[PDB]
Parts: C-alpha cells; structure tokens; sequence
RNA sequence: UCCCCCGUGCCCAUAGCGGCGUGGAACCACCCGUUCCCAUUCCGAACACGGAAGUGAAACGCGCCAGCGCCGAUGGUACUGGGCGGGCGACCGCCUGGGAGAGUAGGUCGGUGCGGGGGA
RNA sequence: GGUCGCCUCCUAAAAGGUAACGGAGGCGCCCAAAGGUCCCCUCAGGCGGGACGGAAAUCCGCCGGAGAGCGCAAGGGUAG
RNA sequence: GUAGAGCACUGAUAGGGCUAGGGGGCCCACCAGCCUACCAAACCCUGUCAAACUCCGAAGGGUCCCAGGUGGAGCCUGGG
C-alpha cells in the first residue's frame, strides 16, 4: 500500500565499489532538492517488486527523516538485467504525474472463442496529488469480441484524477489464437 | 486600369422582355436580354407557369370508385 | 521465410559485433520472453525454425511475439571459385543479436506451457539463453 | 563540340582581324554570332560575327 | 515563414550592408519620411532627420525633399561624406527618391 | 467612385440586415465583397490551334477588362501538355469594375441559361467564399449570336471577407443568389 | 533619469505556434481617390502618387497560460585516450584521466544595444 | 571473362591521405539564353471549393522553412 | 562527424489502434445497402535495424599562439 526502506548518503564515492559492496547507487529530487543516496539491493528488492512505480516508497533517512517518494527511471544493466541505479521522486502536494496499474476484469468473449488478451498497458499516467494515490482502477472488459478493443477514454477514472495521457489511445485488445493450423498455408505464399 | 486593351464601357441599357430597364454601364452602348431577374420560376415564389403536372398519378385523375366501398 | 519486402542496397557489409546490446533489454508485450546470452547472426531460417517449434507445442493457443527481424543480408561465394572477381552472392538473411536481446516472448498461456515452448524454441537457437519473466522492473522502462 | 554544336573564332569588322574565338549552336540559331569585344589591335568596341574554325 | 514585403527589405539591405560604406535608411508611413545614417559595424546611428521632427507639412513629396537636404548639413557638419543609399522595400522612385536628391544637393556623396 | 445600383445596394440594405443578424461590434468585420476571379481554362488551344484569344475578347465584353493568360504548370500524357503550352484564361475583378459585373449576371444573365434551378448551396469555401461555373458563353447579350462558334464556359470563385461559410450565405443570398435548396 | 510608440541592430526558438485580452491621445496600420509621376503577362492585390472621412475588425504593438514546439541539468550507464589482466578459443574484466545520446527533475509566451519621438 | 582516363558517394577508423578482380552510380556534352546586370515574384505538398475537367489541364481558399526547384549522376549547398 | 547513441531526414520493420483502396460476403445484382476472426496506403502507440540514413556526439586527431624542451633535435645549400 505505501512502503518504507532504509537509506544513506552518497558523498562521491565510487559506484562501482558500491555496487560490488552490494548497496545500489540513486539520487533523489523534485524541484528544490538534489541528493546523491544510495540503498540496498537485496532490500530494494524486497520493495520493489510489490512496488515498483505504482505504490508509494517512504525513504527513511540516517538523519531520522522520512520522504515520500516514486521511482522515476530505473537502469539496468544489458548484459545482466540488473538494477545498478534509481532515481527517487520526492512528492510535494503539486499533483505530480504518474502511472497507476490497471486491474483487468471479466473474461471477454474472445477468450471464451479461444483468442488472447492483449493489455498493452498495465499501468496509466494521472494527474493526482499525494493525498489519494490510487491502485486498481476499473476496466471492464467482459464483452470484447476477437479482434474487437477498448481505448482510452472508455474507462472508469476514480474522480480527483485526469487521464494525463491520449483518449483514442489504446489499453487494451483481443487477438486470434495460434493454430497449428495456421502453419499449413502459412507455408503456401 | 492598363488602357489599350479593354473595351471601353459607356453608360448604356439592358431593356428586356417583361419590364425592367436594367440601366447600367455596359461594354456595348446597347444589349438586349429577353428574360430577367423579377420574372423567374425561382426568383418570385414557386410560380406557377405551364407548371402543373404530366401525368397526374393516379387517383387524382378523379372518377375512381365506381362500385360499392 | 522473411525477407524484408524491399532495400535501399543490397549487398551489406559485414561488421564486427563488439560488446553489449543496445535496445530490447526488456519484456514489452508477452508475460514471457526469451533472452539472448552471448552474439549471433540469427537466421531468417532459426527465427522461423524457433517460432514453429512453440505454435505446434501450445497448438491453438497463446500468442507469439518476434522482437528481432532478419534484415542484414548474408552472402557467400559460390563453389569451386577462389579470392575476389567480385563480391560473394546473397543467400538467406540475418538479424545481429547481442546479448541480453529478447527474441521471442509469448503472452497468455499455463506458465508450465510457456516455460516449455520457450526451452524448445532456444534449442533451435544456435546460442545459449535464459527464459525471463516479465518484471518491476520491466514495466519500469 | 560534335556536329551540331560547331567551333567557330569569332570574325569582325572595324579592322577585319580576328581577335576570339568560342562557341556556338547551328541546330539551334543557324545564323552569324553577335558579341560587343574590344581589340587589343584597334583599341576601339566593335560588333563582330563569324566564319567557320 | 515570411511576407514578400520583409524579404525584399533584407534582400536590398543585404548587398549595400556588405560594402562598408556608411548607411542612409529610408522609413515611409503614409503620414511621414524619416531617415538616419548608420555605422554597421558598431550599430549605431550618426544623424536622423525626419519629417515628424522637422515638423514639416505640405504635400508628402516635396516634403521629403527638404528633409533630405536637412538630413546633409546635420551630417556634413559633422564630417560624413561617404554613405550608400537604403531604399528599403521601396521602389526608388518618387518620396524616397526627392528625400534622396535632397541629401544629394546637400553636399552629401552617393 | 462610380453610380452602381448594387454598390448601393449592399450598401444601404445588405450592410443593416447582417449587422442585425449575426450582431456585429465593429464595421469592418462586417462580410464583403473582394474579387471575382473569373477562370475560362479552355486546354483546348495548347498545342492547339490559335484562336485562343477569339474568346478572351468576348471574355473582355463580358468583364471589361482583358483577360490575361494562363500556362501549363507540368507536362502530361494523357492531356496533351509541354511545360509551356496555354490552356486557358484568368481575369480579377477588384474595385466597381467587379461590382458592375454582378449588376448584370445576377440579375439577366443567371436567367439566360435554359433549365436554370437556383444555384448549388454546398459549395461555399469554408473560411467564407464561394464558387462554381458555366458553360454557356452568349448568357450575357453583350455577347450577341453572330459571334457564333464553339461555345466554352467559365470557372468563377467570388472572394469575400466573409469568416465562416454560414454568414457568407447570408451575404450572397441578399445580394440576389438563388438557391436550389 | 522611469514610462510609451517608431525606426534599427545584436543575441539565435527559453525568442516560436496557438489561445485570451488589448492600445488609435501621438506614431503606426488599414483607409479616401486614381488627376498627376509610377505600376499590373488581368485588376490601384502589390508597387505609385494625391490626401485624411472612418477604423483599430484585419495586420501590428503590448500583456496573459504551457496544448505543441523548443531549451532541459544532477545522478548513472555506453563508449573511450593511457596502462594492465585471467580464457584452449569465442569474448569478457581491472586500474587511470576523459565522458555522452536517450530519459527523469525542470526552464520558457524573451533578452537586449545606439537614434528618434512622446507623457513622468 | 572483366578492367584501363575523369566525376559523386561509401570503405577511410570525427583534419588531410589511404588499398583490394571491395559496395554502389555518372562523364567524353549542353546554353545567344540556361550568360550579364538592375527589378519583382516564392516552392513540393496536403485538406475544402471548381462547367466540361479526370489522381494530376487551368481556378479560389486557408495549410507549409524547405521535404520542390536549381540542364544532366551523386554530394555539399541553397528562398535573407 | 567516428565509437556510442538516436529515428528529426532517406529506408527497413514486428504487434496494436485508426483508416482511402482492394478482395469475400451478401442485401442484391439499374444507382444503392456500407458488413467483413481476409489484404491493406497514409497516420497514431508500443518496439526495433542501417557503411553509401543523423535530431545529437565522445574520447581522440589536426593545427596556430604561449611556455618547457641543447637533442646523433631542428633548419637551409650542396656531394654519395
Ligand atoms: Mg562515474
Ligand atoms: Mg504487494
Ligand atoms: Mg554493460
Ligand atoms: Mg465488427
Ligand atoms: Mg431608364
Ligand atoms: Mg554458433
Ligand atoms: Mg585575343
Ligand atoms: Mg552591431
Ligand atoms: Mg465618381
Ligand atoms: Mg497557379
Ligand atoms: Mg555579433
Ligand atoms: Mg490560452
Ligand atoms: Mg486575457
Ligand atoms: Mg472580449
Ligand atoms: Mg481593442
Ligand atoms: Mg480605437
Ligand atoms: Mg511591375
Ligand atoms: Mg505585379
Ligand atoms: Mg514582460
Ligand atoms: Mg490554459
Ligand atoms: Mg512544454
Ligand atoms: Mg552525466
Ligand atoms: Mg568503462
Ligand atoms: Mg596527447
Ligand atoms: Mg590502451
Ligand atoms: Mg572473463
Ligand atoms: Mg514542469
Ligand atoms: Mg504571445
Ligand atoms: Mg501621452
Ligand atoms: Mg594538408
Ligand atoms: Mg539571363
Ligand atoms: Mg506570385
Ligand atoms: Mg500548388
Ligand atoms: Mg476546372
Ligand atoms: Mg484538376
Ligand atoms: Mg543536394
Ligand atoms: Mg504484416
Ligand atoms: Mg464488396
Ligand atoms: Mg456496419
Ligand atoms: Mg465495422
Ligand atoms: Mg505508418
Ligand atoms: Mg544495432
Ligand atoms: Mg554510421
Ligand atoms: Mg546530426
Ligand atoms: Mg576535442
Ligand atoms: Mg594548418
Ligand atoms: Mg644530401
Ligand atoms: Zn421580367
Ligand atoms: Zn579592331
């Protein structure tokens, strides 16, 4: 729901020994501050995954404050798929803008004529002040068809949020199977 | 204007068919049109005319229903 | 097959393939995807090869996502012909792959099915691979 | 040059020396040139015009 | 984007600005005339005589003329000989023209 | 700057009517007249023979000016075209030469044509004018029958400060157009 | 010496697009006419002269905000000049100065220089 | 068998230069206007309108910084 | 103007939305219904590839000024 973890200071030394020390490189910020910190990535793990940019990450401090915060960006390592920097948003009141998941409900009937679901977005940019910070937001897709699909605009929006993003953008839709069927003449052309 | 190469236009009378002097500043000292602007099956009302119908259809040719209804 | 339908040239160059991926490093569309280790000129014939092999293990089912395309030409001299009069012929095409690329990710289906044809799609893969799953940290990006 | 486009040096008049020489098209104008030169031999303008080179 | 009535001005400012010699600008309402001398390289402006100033009346023309030659001994007097005529997107001719013979008979060299 | 009817006209009649329609503030934002671009493009004399101008004299008692050419922009095969050739004729009419062209058209030409309708209401621009055509040439007597030959028409837009297609309808309609509609 | 307009540069979109308001006192624009000088491959549209009834609607001047455009760090990574290393090979990694592009936080409806005019 | 001189781009590793029977294309002309200058105009294109007349003949409207054009190939350049 | 990186331009490109055209319906076949688990331009989104694509861009390299630099350095005229 809104999650805390530990953190320190970063003063200038050198990432790469932080990194192989097992404490993760950051930075936090907003509009009036800019820290270098650093974590800990066995418990930035730990959070994040039940986090990730969605819910709410409370960065307690050596000094004893805490803050209110987002991940912004996060850099993984190619070779490795590995975190190796995060940056952390400090929320003031200003509604800031961010993404909040989406909870896909009621099975379609593409899915009962054996297609797929295909949700392109799992989460949604919002204008919303810290103070409500939402979760699951409503989408009804039980009653699309195979091939068949719902937009933006169509969606519930708990009221005290704007759908910071397109309208006739596209959330989410149902495709055809894979026959092995389809493998036959797929040959032929 | 670039004269030398434009008909030169004197006061003169557009007198028509039905009425009118259109009075105006024409090209020719005189032209002459038959039909004009007031008479017109479209400028005054629907107007009637030789307008009325070509083959009236159907019951309104009249006389219909001769038996008992 | 998939040859890409038209080009600006024909013939390309060969290049070296120096170090880490540049782009593809995360899941995107299915919930599963598979994941390149070590480089590869994949070919027009694998790609195809792989895809098969899973639509005929979930047979009426799942859907296949492709993030790498075969668009570098490959060409070679003939045989019984010896060094230059020319530059080799093309035959088949390739997609450069660096390591930590996905190649193939599928969405909706029993994490047991897509865990199998996914491990059979990599066996006709000419590289060693690891099977990811979709992430945090991949809808983070 | 080549068969349509002839070479020719240009003629004169006001000395009849020849002081130029260029080129020109006979598919095209297939008449005498026509070029204001001033002459290092009459030390005066002159209209010139043409024979073959 | 652009009108035809500003590229004509940069296209006449253009040559005249690049051979150095001393700048006579030409600005023509419906109402007045003005001009001013100007150093390019500096920016800056050596003499400005205008109709408005001058407070001149009396057929648009004519006016300018004076203007002109007002435009001269407020500028001889301070030692310009040289300076190259702008005639804005204007057409030589006329209004800018008489402002131009004006500062010509003034003793003023172009 | 000369005695027209419909100068007149739009002036003291069709100048109030819009003011109390469309409730205007200021006076020049009050729809007017600006051009008749009058468009005889005959592609019919490009390669083609003389005879041309044989129309833009008739073209000139018909608007009062001498109608000046117009050019081929690009070649094509299936017309006929080099990059060069004539194909047909363009005349502007500003100021009361426009005016006292419309004083006749609108008024005994439109009339003139056989199996006349009012005019199409579709057609108007989108920014506030107007256009469409004509194909009959001796629809004005002052282009009398013993000039006979190939009759060929014309292509006519009317220019107007007119902001929307809606009040522009009302201009053009209380200036004499018939509409279809 | 602050303010406002007009001219004209310098800067190079933080200046622009679009939007809301707006100013005719003076300047400026539209504007009045087409006799004259000048002009239209047709037209006083432009360019041109002669003026001054109207009007700031257009254009323009000045204000307003971030829909677009645009500028956009810090932290980190890529790559890398120099120097080294472990692999049978493919390729990887280490010290050392250098250090992006994307992207995040954000910035912006300008700043100005001489001349002229006009009220503090 | 192919090639042989000149031009454009790439190879060429951010000055120049750089090979191969390396990947690609052009030249052996043309113009008394396509040259000089003084003057004026601004595109391709897209949407609406447009008697013939169309995907595009000529026309009108807003739209647009250069994606058109600049004799021919390509590159750089180019509406201030 | 390279490595990187990027997609603003020339092109490639896989899924999705939109959507001219095209095809299968089929209503019907005079014009017209506009319906399409089929194809598909231009465009929008996610996501990518390019020696002859670059909105951007390193380290570096070139070179001129200043300073260090007395070296089997350097510079000019000549003989082998
Ligand atoms: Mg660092
Ligand atoms: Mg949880
Ligand atoms: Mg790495
Ligand atoms: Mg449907
Ligand atoms: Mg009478
Ligand atoms: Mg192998
Ligand atoms: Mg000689
Ligand atoms: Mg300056
Ligand atoms: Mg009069
Ligand atoms: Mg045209
Ligand atoms: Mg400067
Ligand atoms: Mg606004
Ligand atoms: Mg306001
Ligand atoms: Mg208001
Ligand atoms: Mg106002
Ligand atoms: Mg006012
Ligand atoms: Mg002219
Ligand atoms: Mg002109
Ligand atoms: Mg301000
Ligand atoms: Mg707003
Ligand atoms: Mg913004
Ligand atoms: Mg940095
Ligand atoms: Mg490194
Ligand atoms: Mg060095
Ligand atoms: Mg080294
Ligand atoms: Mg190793
Ligand atoms: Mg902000
Ligand atoms: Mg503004
Ligand atoms: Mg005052
Ligand atoms: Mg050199
Ligand atoms: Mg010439
Ligand atoms: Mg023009
Ligand atoms: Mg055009
Ligand atoms: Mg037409
Ligand atoms: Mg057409
Ligand atoms: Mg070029
Ligand atoms: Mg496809
Ligand atoms: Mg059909
Ligand atoms: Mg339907
Ligand atoms: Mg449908
Ligand atoms: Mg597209
Ligand atoms: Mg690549
Ligand atoms: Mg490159
Ligand atoms: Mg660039
Ligand atoms: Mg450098
Ligand atoms: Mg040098
Ligand atoms: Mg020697
Ligand atoms: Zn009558
Ligand atoms: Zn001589």
């Amino acid at each position: 729901m809104e999650y805390r973890l530990k953190a320190y200071y970063r003063e200038g030394e050198k990432p790469s020994a932080l990194r192989r020390a097992g404490k993760l490189p950051g930075v936090m910020y907003n509009r009036h501050l800019n820290r270098k910190v650093y974590v800990d990535l066995v418990e930035f793990d730990k959070v994040f995954r039940q986090a990730s940019i969605h819910h709410v990450i409370v960065l307690e401090l050596p000094d004893g404050q805490s803050l209110p915060t987002l991940v912004r960006q996060v850099n993984l390592d190619k070779r490795r798929r590995r975190p190796e920097h995060v940056d952390f948003f400090v929320l003031s009141d200003e509604p800031v803008e961010m993404y909040v998941p989406l909870r896909f409900v009621g099975t379609p009937a593409g899915v009962r004529a054996g297609g797929v679901l295909q949700e392109i977005h799992r989460d949604i940019l919002v204008k919303v002040s810290p103070r409500n910070i939402p979760e699951f937001i409503e989408v009804d897709v039980s009653g699309l068809e195979i091939g068949d699909s719902l937009h933006a605009s169509d969606l519930k929006l708990p009221p005290g949020v704007e759908l910071a993003v397109s309208p006739e953008e596209t959330i989410a839709a149902v495709v055809p199977p894979e026959d092995v069927e389809k493998l036959a003449e797929e040959a032929a052309a | 204007m670039k004269e030398g190469i434009h008909p030169k236009l004197v006061p003169a009378r557009i007198i028509c068919g039905c009425g009118n002097v259109i009075e105006t500043y024409s090209t020719k000292p005189e032209i002459y049109v038959e039909v004009c602007s007031k008479c017109h099956p479209f400028y005054t009302g629907q107007q009637r005319f030789v307008d009325t119908e070509g083959r009236v259809e159907r019951f309104q040719r009249r006389y219909g229903d001769s038996y008992r209804k | 097959m998939l040859m890409p339908r038209r080009m600006k040239y024909r013939k390309q160059q060969r290049g070296r393939l120096k170090g880490a991926t540049k782009g593809g490093d995360y899941v995107a569309f299915g919930d599963f995807g598979l994941v390149a280790l070590e480089p590869a000129w994949i070919t027009a014939q694998q790609i195809e090869a792989a895809r098969v092999a899973m639509v005929r293990h979930f047979r009426r089912g799942g859907k296949i996502f492709i993030r790498i395309f075969p668009d570098k030409p490959y060409t070679k001299k003939p045989l019984e012909v010896r060094m230059g009069k020319g530059k080799g012929n093309v035959e088949g095409y390739v997609a450069v792959v660096k390591p930590g690329r996905v190649m193939f990710e599928v969405a909706g289906v029993t994490e047991e099915q897509a865990m199998e044809a996914l491990r059979i799609a990599g066996h006709k893969l000419p590289i060693k691979t690891k099977i990811v799953r979709r992430d945090a940290y991949d809808e983070a990006q | 040059a080549s068969e349509v486009r002839i070479k020719l040096l240009l003629e004169c008049t006001e000395c009849k020396r020849r002081n130029y020489a260029t080129e020109k098209n006979k598919r095209n104008t297939p008449n005498k040139l026509e070029l204001r030169k001033y002459c290092p031999w009459c030390r005066k303008h002159t209209v010139h015009r043409e024979v073959k080179i | 984007r652009l009108t035809a009535y500003e590229r004509r001005k940069f296209r006449v400012r253009n040559r005249i600005k690049r051979t150095g010699r001393l700048r006579l600008s030409v600005f023509r309402s419906l109402k007045h005339i003005y001009a001013q001398i100007i150093d390019d390289e500096k920016g800056v402006t050596l003499v400005s005589a205008s109709s408005l100033a001058l407070k001149l009346k009396g057929n648009k023309t004519e006016v300018a003329r004076q203007v002109g030659r007002a435009l001269a001994e407020k500028a001889l007097a301070l030692g310009i000989k040289q300076v190259a005529f702008d005639r804005g997107p204007y057409k030589y001719h006329g209004r800018v023209k008489a402002l131009a013979e004006g500062a010509r008979e003034g003793g003023l060299e172009f | 700057p000369l005695d027209l009817a419909l100068k007149r006209k739009y002036y003291e009649e069709v100048r109030p009517e819009l003011i109390r329609r469309f409730g205007y503030q200021n006076v020049w934002e009050v729809p007017r007249l600006e051009k008749v671009v009058i468009n005889q493009g005959l592609g019919e004399a490009k390669e083609d023979a003389r005879i041309l101008e044989k129309a833009a004299q008739e073209l000139a008692l018909i608007t009062g000016q001498k109608p000046a050419v117009t050019r081929a922009k690009k070649s094509i095969s299936n017309f006929k075209l080099r990059k060069g050739m004539p194909i047909g004729l363009r005349v502007t009419l500003r100021r009361d030469r426009m005016w006292i062209f419309l004083e006749k058209l609108l008024n005994v030409a439109l009339p003139r044509i056989r199996d006349f309708r009012g005019l199409n209401p579709n057609s108007f621009d989108g920014r506030g004018n107007y256009n469409l055509g004509l194909r009959e040439q001796l629809i004005f007597p002052e282009i009398t029958y013993d000039m006979v030959d190939a009759l060929r028409g014309m292509d006519i837009a009317v220019v107007t400060t007119a902001e929307t297609d809606e009040e522009a309808r009302a201009l053009l309609e209380l200036l004499g157009f018939p509409f279809r509609k």
